[PDB]
């Protein structure tokens, strides 16, 4: 409360986002977001490791 | 929208922090990833905002 | 004192935050508020803040 | 102390200050303050609803 009262959410370090396109499926873009530290409504997220992520594409027309 | 036209969604809730945002191209694999993520600036961060004010308006004198 | 000359009483306690000011005119019931309160500065406005600097520099430029 | 010694006192928002007239003594001036929050020394001071306060006329000659 004290944090997001003072400063709001913002981040530390991390969470770059880079596309791979892995091939997991043909009607989605693999991308990863690189592991960070940060502090949303005043609680902290720190995670180790990378997250893999995905987007359907684009077919509308 | 067209590539031309398209613009990220609008969101205003304050439970998530935004880490960026990733384009797809129309019916293609390749993204592009950016990342617009609100970031800290310590105390010698806001220092060095100071120092270059200083530095402006001595240049504008 | 006239209304000229009227200022704000001076004060430096730090156990007090000053919100505003109140002027008075010479016997009428009509009063002038302002508001002086110092308020915060988050990251995203500290952010503005460092953007606005950078767009100052590069007009000088 | 961690808090004053890092920011010091600073409000986070409301606080306006409204003039009313009301007549509760002809001798006297209502005024609002609204409903706000603010970090005073250090300890939080959340206000849900607004205050009214009196002024007291002016007739020093």
């Amino acid at each position: 409360e004290r944090t997001y009262d003072e400063s709001g959410s913002y981040k530390v370090n991390g969470f770059e986002l880079f596309s791979e396109g892995n091939a997991e499926d043909d009607d989605h873009v693999s991308v990863v977001v690189d592991a960070g530290k940060a502090y949303v409504k005043g609680f902290k997220v720190d995670k180790p490791v990378s997250t893999r992520i995905s987007v359907p594409k684009s077919y509308d027309l | 929208n067209i590539m031309r036209l398209v613009t990220p969604p609008l969101n205003t809730d304050p439970e998530n922090l935004q880490l960026g945002t990733v384009t797809v191209l129309p019916d293609s694999d390749e993204a592009v990833c950016i990342s617009f993520a609100i970031t800290r600036l310590s105390m010698e961060d806001l220092q060095k905002v100071k120092t270059r004010v200083d530095n402006l308006e001595y240049n504008q004198a």
